[PDB]
Order: C-alpha cells, then structure tokens, then sequence
C-alpha cells in the first residue's frame, strides 16, 4: 500500500492533473489548485527543459551501438544477486519536464499563492447547483462542543442516527410531493406573469412566453429536485451497523467532520506547574436542496436532549432572493462639482453623508401652464407612464398634486442646496411693520418656532432688533427645483463629437443644436449647455452629501454665539512654530516629513535644464497623456506634494523616525490584555470559521 | 548622451578657451568657475 | 575591519576547546584558507587542523571502554602523546592566523582593535578611542584624534 | 513585573518639556487644570496640575502631597507638580 | 524622490476611463472610509513576520 | 596626451583628466582606419544609471543664514533623480 | 442599536455634538487655554531637540535680559523676578 | 538659576564648532586634503559645514543630501561615537 | 530565502569583545542603528521596523516600471481582461491558451511600445524603435 505521506501526495497530483481554474469558483480554499505543480508550470524558466548533455548522449550512444549492452534504468537493473524480479511498468517511461517536476517557482508568486489561500477561507459559496455531493440548497452545521473527545464522538452519532432517519422521512414526503408534481400539474398565472414580466425579452425586444413553456421550465427544476432527493435517501439508506462510516460525505448522510480542540494552556506557581483547559470539537453538516421548517424545528430541538456537559451551536446557510430595486437605488452620472477627500473626513461619517439610500421626491407639484408632455419631459419620464401612474386625473390643472413615476430619470432630492431667505421689514405682514413675534415669522413660513429658531441662532440670542434683516427658512421646508438640482451645461471630453454628447445626456442631437446656437463642431468648446429634455442629465452635487443646513443646524448655538461675540480666529500653533519642526508635533502628523517640493527635480532633463544647463533644449522628461501613478499600490490625495518610499539604506537611518519607547498598543488587541494573558470571551476553535 | 550634440560640442569648444585661461591664475580650475553657476 | 573597541584575550586551549563551534567552524577555516591561498602559500598547518577536526567530529559521542588497566601504562601514554601532539599542531595553527592576519591588515592599511600590535606599525598597544582615556598598560595620554597608523593618500 | 505597569510613576534642559511631559503641546491642559463641578475647594490640588501664570500670581494657597510651592518665579510654567517637586 | 501626485480628469485623456482615485472615492463614499491627508507616502511597511 | 592627462599633481590632475579624456574621445571617435576593440565588464552598468545622484540646488544657489532660508538640507536626508 | 466600532454610531455621534453644542456656552469656553498658550509666558517657552535640528539654536532664543552670568566660566549665578 | 546654567550651556554647545565629526582614520575621508572628497567638502561645502558648526547630524544629512559621494558616505565610512563627536 | 539576521540576541548577562562574541548594542549589528538602544519586546519590534525598511527599500529599487493607468481600449488583449484584485482569486496566468503561463500581474510593458497610445499628441518618435534582434541569422554564435 501507501504511507500517509505517500497517499497524500498521489491525491494531490490527481487532484492537480484533474483541475481546472474554471471549475474552481465560488470554492475556498479546495479551489486552489496543487501549489507545488501550478507555480512550476507559472515561472517561465521551466517552460524549458535542457535536452541531454552531449557527454550523456555520446555514453549512451558508445554502450548502445559500440558496445552492444545498452545502459538499463536503475529501476530496470536487477539489485537481488539472489532473485529475479519484474521490471516495473513505468522504469523508464516518465519524461523529464522542468514544468512538471521538479518544482521550481518564483517567490513573489509563492507569496501571493499562500496569502490568497489563506484569505479566501471563508469566500465558498456552500449552496450550488451541482449533482450529488455538492449540491445542496440549505446548508445546516451543528458544532458539538464537550469536555473529552470520545464524548463528543458518541454524542455525533447519536445525533447523526437521529438525523438520519429524519431528513429520511422528510426527503421521502417531499419525493412524494415532487414526483406528484411531474406527473401533472396546473401552471398559476402568477408564474406566468412573472415570466412574462420583463419588458424586453433575449430575442429582440418583447417575449411572450406560454403556459406550455413555463410547465417545461418546472419540469426541469423538479427533476433535477428529485435527482437530489434520490441522492439524499440512498446515502441515507447506505449506512449499516456492520459496516458504516459517518465520517465520509459520500457514505452516509449527515456526515461528521473533525475541528480542532480548543487548547488554553496556563503556567502558575505551585516550582511552575502547566496546566491546560481543553474543548473537543465535531461539526454534523446536514445538506438539503430545500427548505424544510420542519427539520429547522427538528434540528432546533436537539439542545433538550443534547449529552451531559455537551453544548451546541448552529450555523445556517441558505439561499435568499435579494431585490436590486434600481428606482430607490439608481444610477446617475457623476456630478458636476465632484467630491474631494474632504467630504471623507474624519468624522465625516456623521456630519458629511445621508445614510443610503437618499430620498427621491415621488411626489410633485405641477407649474404653470404646463402641458401633459411638458411634465413629462420636466420629470424625464414617458407621457404614456405618467399617464398610467396618475390614471386618477384626466388632465393637469396649475398647483395641483401629481404622483412622479418611479423610473423617472429627473426625480428631486430632498432639499436644494440653494437656500430659501425671507426679509423682514415687510410691511405685507399684519402690523404692516418689521416682524418681532417669532411665531409670526414661523407661521409666514409655514413652520414650528424652534425650527425657525435654530436656523437662525442670531436673532434668538439677540431676541427683534433691527440688525437683524435676513432670516433663513428652516431646511425642513424649502425645496429643490430641477434647474437648480441638475447642472445646466456640462463638460466635453477631449476628442468628443456632437453625436457622443447627445448619446450621454439621452437628448436629441438637434435639441442639442437648438440649444447650444447650432454648433456643429464642439473641438473649440469645453462645456456646453445641456438641453432641458435630456433624459439623463448630471446633478450639480452628490445627493448623499449633507446640506450644510443640517450641520449648521446641529451646530446651532455655536454659529449664534461666534455672529454675537464676533470673534475672529485664534491661532493653533505660534508663529515661530514652523522655525522649530519636532516641536509642535501634533498628535495627527506623522514621520517621515516631507521635505519642501525642489521646483525642478521631477527628473534628470528638468535638473539639468534649470541648474546644470541653461541652455537644454527639452525641458523635460516626456510625461504621458494618461495618470502616473507614483507612489503604486499607494493612492496619494492629488495634488499633495509626498515622498516615494526611498532606495537606499543610509536615507532610512538618518532620516528621523522615532522608536518605540512605552507600551505597544493595538486598536483590537487591547482587549486581549497581553500575549501572556489574552483574555478570550468563548472557548471556540482557532479554526473555526463563520458562515 | 547625444541630445544637443552639436551644441554641445560647440559650447565646449568654446569652453577650452576659458578654462585655459583660467589655468594661467589658479592651480586647480573649477566647473563652478567655467560653466557650473554657483552664486552668493 | 569594524570591531575597534577593547578587547579581552582568550586562552588558546579555551579557543580551541570549542572546535566545530568557532575554532573550526568550516566557514571561517574555509576563508582563513582563502586568505592563505591568496597570499600564495601552503595551507599545511590549516590542513592537519581541518583533518584532526574532521576525525574528531567523527567521534566526539563515542564513549571510550572503560579501561581494564595496564601496569606499564604505554596505551594511556600514547593516548597523551597523539592527544598533545594534535593539540600542538592546532596551537600553531592558531598563531599563524593571528601572524597572517595582522600582516594583511598591515598591508592593507587595516587599523586593528585597541591593544593589538602590528609588527611594521604599532609594536606596543594601538589604542584608538578606547573607554579608558590613557593607555591601557603604560598609563599614557592617547591623543586626539587617534593615531594614523598608515599615510593619507587612498 | 510587567513592563511599565508598576502602580508607581536633576532637570534635563534640552529635553525640558520632553521629559515627564505631555506628548503633544497643542493638547489643552488637563482635567487638575480647572474647575469640574460645584465644589467646596479643594485641600490639594492634584500633582499633575499644569503651572500657570495664575499660579505664578498672587496664588492664594498651593499644597502639593506636603508641599508649600510659596517661591513663584515664571520658570515653573508650563510644567506639571510631579516635576515641580 | 520627493513629488506632487497627480491627477488627470477624464475629459482631457483622448479617451475616458474611470480614474483610479475616483473609485477610491467611490468607495470611500460606499463604505465611509476616513481617508487620513497626513499619510506618508515613503512610510509602506509591511510586518514581514506575518505577511 | 594620455601622460599629460593622468600624470600630474592633485588637485591639477582633477580637471586636467576631463579634458584629457574628452579629447582623447574625440580623437578616436574621428580615427577611421585603425581596428579599435573596446571592452566593457559590466555593460549594463554603463547602460542605465550611476549610483550617483545630483547635487540639491541649495548647494548650488548660496545661502546667507540658515535660519533665513528654512532649508532642510541638513535636517531631512532626500533623494534627487539617479 | 449599533455595536462594536465608533464609526457605526452615526446618528450618536451627530446627538453627542448637537447636546454638547446647545449645552456649553462660549462664555465658559472661552476660559481653557491650550499648553502652548500657557508656555507663551515662559522666557523661554521654545527649544530645539536633540533630535532633529538641535544646531538651529542661535543666542538670540536665550532670555538674555533677566539674568547675569559670571566673565570666568560663563555659567549663569542668578537670576531675577 | 540652576536651570538657567544647564539650559545656557546646553545652547552655548549647539553654537560649537567641536570637531569635524568624520574619522580621517578611514576611507573614503582617509584621501589627501587636496584630492578626493576633501575637494568636494573644500568648493561646495564650506558655506554650509561652517553655518551647521561641524555638528555631525547636520554634517551626515549634508552628505546624504549632496549625493555626489553616494550611499557608501554611510554604508563605509565609519565617524566618531556619541562623546567622541560631542567633545571639542 | 535571506541570510540576515532578523532576531535580536538575547540579554542573559554582560557580554564582552571576545573571540566568538561581540558587546551587546554595538555599531556593528544592524548598521550601527542599535545607538538607539529595555524591554525585548519593544527592541525587537524597533528590529522588525528595520527589517521592513530594508524589505521595503529593496522590494522599491528593484522595480523598474511604472503603473501609468491606461484605458481600456488602448491595452493589449492579454490585458483586455478582467483581472481580480490581489489576493482574491489563484494567482492568475496570462494566457494557458497560448502557452503564455505567467503571473499576468507581473507583467512589464517596455515604453517603448506603447508610443502608440502614450504620447498620442507628439507626432515624433521621442523613443527611437525598439532594435530587435534576428534569431534567424547565422551568427557568431551560430557558427558553432
């Protein structure tokens, strides 16, 4: 036979001669093809086998032809002076390729090999659509934990023959129903229209599928659901006191499989004495191709009548429809005014960004004289969809409510970031005179005292006095109108053309044209104005960002007290501070400081043409069309002047970084006191792994 | 190496002669004095 | 050379009583014998060295038979003989390291550790920057910077 | 004993305010520096109070665990009690 | 070798492409990430005894 | 002329060897009937780069007081183009 | 209820800063002054480390005005209020 | 007062000249004053060794940064200790 | 595989300059930086910091390229691709169908070769063609 070692390896090198990258996805760690083969047949040196040396064929030739005793294999000469044996089948028949063997690889390769294997335990889709084994649709491991590891063993097979003999009779109910089910059946009209519910079918434009087709469709899915349950009930069947093996997915079903103990050594005084805490460890994994209630409840159960002193824990993988509502969630163009590193601040988490998804105004208000169409075009949306949508109303009347349909592609966010004002003085008030009584004001705006109150801070604290002339409305009550939501002229990328703009923005060419003067090239043009019909317009700013309303309004008080006290500003650091670089250093900066930006020193042609000669002709080194990026895999905010790491070692040992002096701190192994004390909440394996 | 090359071999050219003339003054003639500019 | 600081002598027979740890670590023998082959002289003394090592290192976990025991005592006497004359032919060894060492160093313009003495150079104690301000052994000023040993030019 | 977790915590000029000193001098004074809540007074004032310019002044009373600190000079701002012993 | 980074809009390349930092601020934006402006970019180390 | 070059006194020898060397160049770039076989060990040394960096413009410039200029020569170590 | 990190508490974060903000008034905020603003009285507050730019000290950071030292060794014998 | 002399001393000394901190014992500042680096130092040099006071920091980064000497005025050329520097 | 130290040596007692040991923080062990130097622990993390200094200085010096970020048009098919980022997928080859096995994300594009889509605006060669030698030309080497 074989020894461990021996086996091991053949099974690789099956595996290896058998695998496919194809056929390696959504797998973990099983996808990863043998390490040692794969990074031979990658480095390249390999992919060239030397031929025999010419000493080795000029011996080989000598003994074969001048001689006539041809050089035999050292697994075809005969060892046993005393016995004769037969030369095996493969003395002489293996090859010799540098691809295949010896392994020989490339470092950086073996590292990212290892560091992927490693990464991508956990990224396994367990529920698939395979045949036999690996198909499943519901996936159940329960994770016995005991004291002593024969106890968990004889727990595992006790829960297994429970198992078994459950998913058995539940297989077989629903095998009943499946096979009842092709035998003959009636098509629901629900399935039918979720057929014939795309707008656009794969063949052209709209399908329209049958009743028989549908039928046709269930028929291969209960099919292949019967080929699972058959599967199931035979595993099932398999085992056998006089010969059984619950350990092997492929003879009984559920099948156990071994996790590590949880070890925890400690080291105390008695004249030191070692003495460890330890938690065994077996996973029963139960694989189904449905979702049976039922058996979730059977399994539940377990934990009444589980051992003594054995405990159990459940994990529970299952497959879920996850809508992508693409109205609620949709996809626009990049805004005019794009976002800078500022917005992704720290801190910026609350103060910056709306959580997703941003509101999108369903409901609108019509204008003046608009026409039927002219709402649509305003809202981007189909005449005949806004008709559907609002079937309530024959026509539309000025001021009236009017329901935006969803997939309209100029729906409003919430508030515009143009604020709303109000001047008071105005003599259309009661008094005819400047408004004092606060509520008044809130009224005019159609608003609460306190949210008139924090948007201004000012005339509150000061609370009227006639310095006080303009009053904010509160954002909770003006509005976004689409003029001021989406950007009104947009950018042209170089080598763009008229026909290119008009496909970006989903106008017309001549909508286009009649907007822009009747340009026909856009060569001498950077930005041109955007037609209003254009049914996929860019907004003027991200609709995540706050507006910065809200955080003023968050920051109420402060804005009141600093427009009253009038102060100015106070400065951080003094003004001898830059003369003196280590001091000052706050607690944000960090080594190594970058020295100031030399005006020419990007290259060796810039350095000469400045300092060395004057008279240089090329200025520069030719720097591409496209971005160059430095300080690779590192992206650096652009625009800030930073170091590349440097290439020589005195420059790291002048260079001023500091030492660790006090105490190493980590942001996650706090809580775990010291590498001595590593406090630990449960006692879970080490190789344990989340679902 | 070869960028500016007939220039170059001009402005040397004619550098000889300065360096030459400098050699008549001072033992140990100076990039800094024929063509380098190092100021104040 | 980069070990410049005080440095404290060791007994040759406790040099030796290492072997293959550092009196013969095989790398440093297989250098000293690059620098004799360099200089273009046999390397006998650093060869009886590598064999008496090897056949040593052979054997070093047998243990020897208790011996019955023999009036005339010419097994032990041998025995001493073979064991004093190896650890003779390892002593000569030993200073002809030292010799060429301080030679080459010499010829290549090498300050050695402080206390060393270069034949040609220092004859007495070079001391260079040492902790102690004043000569280590004639209780003299060393001066500031320390002494050039060799000229100027590179 | 642990590293540098004893319960436990000669002027070096160059390293004056580097020395038994905060990290960063832009940080604010620390909680000995004011006044938390209402109080009836204190009977010391904690040693690691910063020394101020109103410490430095009239300075009614100072009492450091016991310690008068009755000489005020300018050249004990800007340092902790710890150190000002 | 000291540097400014740079940047490059998807208008001026004779043919657009998303830039790199652009997604970066996409998923900064997706998955809130603070993004510190004082990041050396000579100081890339990597725990060799780990990695 | 190669004896006029590299014989000589320090620092003479100094700015005598460009010269010797330059026009030396020269003179068998403009030869044209005698083989000359040049050898190299290490080609691709003369090939890319030299160790050798250029000099920071501070050096060049000329500085008055250095608390003047806020130069960080001496304080932070760079690295100018090879 | 958010868990774990600081950056999950979004809405928390923004409740700390909108009470701490209407609670604490100006008048007594204005009396914390920063290490810096205290070291300022200090003759002299500023020194250069050994570390970094220990050769940039120049006689003109020392308070020279308030103290007089001795012609033999140099080294100051007193000082004044 | 007694503060005042440690803190005048202290910056007394950063003023100093010492020593020129590089060990002419070994290369490559073992060459002839009039030849090799000692050139480099002599025309390109002075103005800055003398402002930075011969303080061996400054001196080393001022090295480092001229790059004509490259990465071996560290890698090979050994100065003086701590003290051995820091005494005049 | 590396021959240098990455440990520091242990503190049991006083050491000396002997035969076959050196003073403890001495200017000869990792390049004369040990003058900064307690605790083992934190010694040995200021160690580590080194040794990824000189990980990463090296790691730098030997890269010779440069990660231009180029559209996708302008790329060659190897590169017309969809590439998982790093350490999501096996690491990945450039082409098995053409016998290219070889870490695409290794690759390295001479500049002198995309000139093409580089510098589209410079109607000049600013790099002369590559010179590419005949394999098929009987040479000195293969005259024998």
């Amino acid at each position: 036979e074989f020894d461990a070692k021996g086996r091991e390896y053949v099974q690789y090198m099956r595996e290896f001669a058998r695998f496919d990258p194809r056929k390696s996805r959504g797998n973990g760690q099983k996808g990863f093809p043998f390490r040692d083969a794969y990074l031979t047949k990658m480095n390249e040196a390999n992919q060239k086998t030397p031929p025999p040396t010419l000493e080795t064929i000029m011996d080989r030739a000598v003994r074969e032809h001048h001689q006539h005793a041809r050089i035999l294999s050292p697994l075809e000469v005969q060892r046993d002076v005393g016995r004769l044996e037969p030369i095996p089948s493969y003395a002489g028949k293996i090859n010799a390729d540098r691809s295949v063997f010896p392994f020989q690889w490339k470092t950086e390769d073996w590292y990212e090999y290892e560091v992927a294997k490693v990464r991508n335990r956990r990224f396994v889709f367990e529920n698939t659509e395979e045949d036999g084994i690996r198909g499943s649709e519901v996936t159940y491991k329960i994770v016995l934990e005991g004291f002593w590891d024969h106890h968990v063993m004889k727990l595992a097979e006790d829960v297994c023959m429970f198992l078994k003999d459950v998913g058995r009779q539940i297989v077989e109910e629903k095998l009943v129903a499946v096979r009842r089910l092709l035998q003959g059946g009636a098509v629901d009209p629900e399935l039918l229209a979720a057929f014939n519910c795309a707008r656009a079918g794969p063949f052209g434009g709209y399908d329209e599928y049958d009743k028989e087709e549908v039928a046709n469709f269930l028929r291969s899915d209960l099919r292949r659901l019967e080929e699972q349950c058959l599967s199931v009930i035979n595993r099932c069947n398999v085992p056998v006191p006089g010969a059984t093996n619950i350990y092997d997915p492929h003879t009984s079903w559920p099948h156990v499989e071994k996790l590590e103990p949880w070890v925890r050594m400690a080291e105390f005084w008695t004249s030191t004495a070692h003495y460890e805490f330890r938690k065994f460890f077996r996973v029963i994994i139960c694989k189904l191709p449905f979702q049976s209630t039922e058996f979730e409840k059977r399994m539940y159960d377990i934990r009444h009548w589980l051992h003594r002193q054995t405990s159990c824990e459940f994990h529970t993988i299952y497959r879920r429809n996850v809508i992508h509502d693409s109205a609620v969630f949709p996809t626009e163009h990049d805004p005019a005014t794009p976002t800078t590193h500022e917005h992704h601040r720290m801190f910026s988490f609350a103060l910056d960004w709306q959580s997703a998804p941003v509101n999108r105004l369903s409901t609108d208000t019509v204008r003046e004289g608009e026409n039927w169409d002219a709402v649509a075009q305003r809202l981007g949306c189909s005449v005949g969809e806004l008709k559907d949508a609002n079937a309530e109303r024959e026509t539309i009347e000025a001021g009236v409510v009017i329901n935006v349909p969803v997939t309209a592609t100029r729906r409003l966010t919430s508030f515009g970031a143009t604020p709303l004002v109000l001047p008071l003085k105005t003599t259309s008030a009661k008094d005819g005179e400047r408004i004092r009584t606060w509520e008044e004001a809130a009224a005019i705006l159609d608003c609460t005292v306190e949210e008139l109150q924090q948007c201004n801070g000012h005339a509150a604290l000061t609370y009227f006095d006639s310095s006080v002339t303009e009053l904010v409305a509160p954002l909770s009550c003006w509005t976004s109108t689409s003029e001021s939501e989406f950007s009104p002229v947009e950018r042209v990328h170089a080598n763009d053309t008229l026909v290119a703009i008009a496909k970006r923005l989903q106008c017309s060419e001549e909508a286009l044209r009649a907007v822009n003067d009747g340009i026909t090239d856009v060569s001498g043009l950077d930005f041109v104005r955007v037609p209003p019909e254009a049914r996929r317009p860019r907004r003027l700013v991200e609709p995540q960002l706050r507006p910065q309303a809200a955080t003023d309004a968050l920051l109420a008080r402060t804005i009141a007290e600093e427009e009253t006290f009038k102060l100015k500003s106070i400065p951080h650091l003094p003004q001898n501070a830059e003369r003196f670089p280590h001091e000052y250093h706050t607690p944000t900066s960090r080594f190594p400081p970058t020295p100031s930006e030399t005006p020419a020193t990007q290259d060796w042609m810039a350095y000469t043409a400045k300092y060395l000669d004057k008279q240089f002709t090329i200025s520069a080194e030719p720097a591409p069309v496209y971005n160059v990026n430095k300080l690779w895999p590192m992206q650096q905010i652009p625009g800030k002047v930073d170091q590349t790491p440097f290439e020589e070692d005195q420059t790291w040992l002048l260079h001023s970084i500091p030492v660790q002096q006090l105490e190493m701190h980590h942001h996650e192994k706090d809580l775990q006191d010291l590498p001595f004390i590593n406090h630990e909440q449960f006692p879970r394996s080490l190789e344990w792994n989340a679902p | 190496s070869l960028i500016d090359n007939e220039r170059i071999e001009k402005r040397s050219r004619e550098l000889y002669e300065k360096y030459r003339d400098a050699k008549k003054r001072s033992l140990f003639v100076t990039p800094m004095e024929t063509w380098l500019e190092v100021k104040g | 050379n980069t070990f410049l600081t005080s440095s404290v002598a060791t007994p040759p027979i406790s040099v030796i009583r290492t072997g293959p740890k550092w009196w013969a670590d095989p790398e440093r023998m297989v250098r000293q014998k690059l620098m004799y082959f360099t200089l273009g002289v046999d390397q006998l003394p650093l060869r009886r060295t590598a064999v008496i090592q090897r056949d040593l290192q052979r054997f070093h976990m047998c243990k020897p038979p208790p011996r019955v025991g023999d009036s005339t005592g010419y097994k032990r006497s041998r025995a001493a003989q073979l064991n004093t004359w190896y650890r003779r032919i390892q002593y000569q060894e030993y200073h002809m390291q030292h010799l060429f060492t301080r030679h080459v160093w010499g010829l290549l313009r090498v300050y050695p550790g402080n206390t060393t003495k270069i034949q040609g150079k220092a004859d007495d104690g070079y001391v260079g920057y040492d902790s102690v301000p004043f000569h280590r052994y004639n209780r003299a000023p060393l001066p500031f910077p320390a002494r050039e040993l060799y000229e100027r030019r590179k | 004993y642990p590293f540098l977790r004893r319960p436990h915590i000669n002027p070096s000029a160059p390293y004056f305010w580097s020395f038994m000193t905060a990290k960063s001098q832009m940080a604010f004074l620390p909680e000995e520096n004011y006044i938390t809540g209402d109080w009836t007074g204190k009977f010391f004032v904690s040693k690691r109070q910063v020394y101020t310019l109103q410490h430095a002044t009239s300075g009614a009373k100072v009492r450091v665990k016991i310690f008068e600190f009755n000489s005020p000079s300018r050249w004990n701002i800007g340092k902790e009690m710890n150190t000002l012993t | 070798g000291v540097h400014r980074v740079g940047y490059t809009h998807p208008s001026t390349l004779p043919v657009p492409c998303a830039q790199r930092w652009d997604l970066r601020l996409a998923r900064a934006r997706i998955f809130q990430e603070y993004i510190e402006e004082k990041a050396p970019g000579a100081w890339q180390l990597e725990d060799e005894r780990s990695m | 002329l190669c004896e006029w070059g590299h014989r000589a006194v320090a620092p003479a020898s100094i700015d005598r060897q460009s010269v010797c060397v330059k026009f030396l160049m020269d003179e068998l770039s403009e030869e044209k009937k005698l083989p000359v076989v040049i050898v190299v060990d290490g080609w691709n040394l003369f090939s890319h780069e030299t160790h050798f960096r250029y000099p920071h413009p501070d050096f060049l410039r000329g500085l008055a007081s250095f608390n003047e200029s806020s130069t960080d020569i001496d304080l932070y170590p760079q690295e100018l183009p090879r | 209820s958010p868990h774990g990190y600081i950056r999950h508490f979004e809405n928390e974060v923004r409740d700390l800063l909108q009470y701490v903000d209407g609670v604490t008034p100006w008048k007594q905020a204005q009396k914390i002054r920063t290490y810096w603003e205290v070291r300022s009285h200090h003759p002299m507050p500023q020194f250069n480390r050994p570390e970094v730019a220990m050769h940039r000290n120049t006689v003109g950071l020392l308070p020279a005005h308030m103290w007089e030292t001795d012609k033999k060794t140099g080294k100051v014998k007193s000082v004044k209020d | 007062r007694a503060l005042a002399d440690s803190l005048r001393a202290y910056v007394e000394f950063s003023t100093s000249k010492r020593v020129e901190p590089w060990d002419a014992r070994f290369k490559p500042f073992d060459r002839i004053e009039k030849d090799g680096v000692y050139v480099l130092m002599r025309y390109m040099m002075e103005e800055k060794l003398q402002l930075c006071n011969y303080h061996h920091r400054p001196v080393k980064r001022l090295f480092c940064n001229i790059g004509l000497m490259g990465p071996q005025i560290t890698t090979k050329a050994r100065w003086k200790p701590y003290r051995f520097a820091t005494n005049p | 595989v590396s021959t240098g130290e990455f440990d520091h040596p242990p503190f049991q007692f006083r050491q000396r300059h002997t035969f076959n040991t050196t003073p403890l923080h001495d200017a000869n062990r990792f390049g004369g930086r040990t003058a900064y130097l307690k605790d083992p622990r934190t010694v040995q993390f200021n160690v580590d910091v080194w040794c990824a200094q000189q990980t990463l200085r090296k790691r730098w010096k030997q890269r010779d390229w440069e990660v231009i970020e180029i559209p996708f048009r302008l790329v060659p098919r190897e590169q017309q691709r969809v590439i998982p980022e790093l350490y999501t997928d096996i690491p990945q080859m450039t082409d098995p169908a053409r016998n290219d096995f070889s870490n695409i994300r290794n690759k390295v594009y001479d500049r002198e070769e995309l000139q093409g889509v580089l510098f589209p605006a410079a109607g000049t060669m600013l790099y002369p063609p590559l010179q590419r030698v005949d394999k098929q030309a009987m040479t000195l080497d293969k005259y024998l």
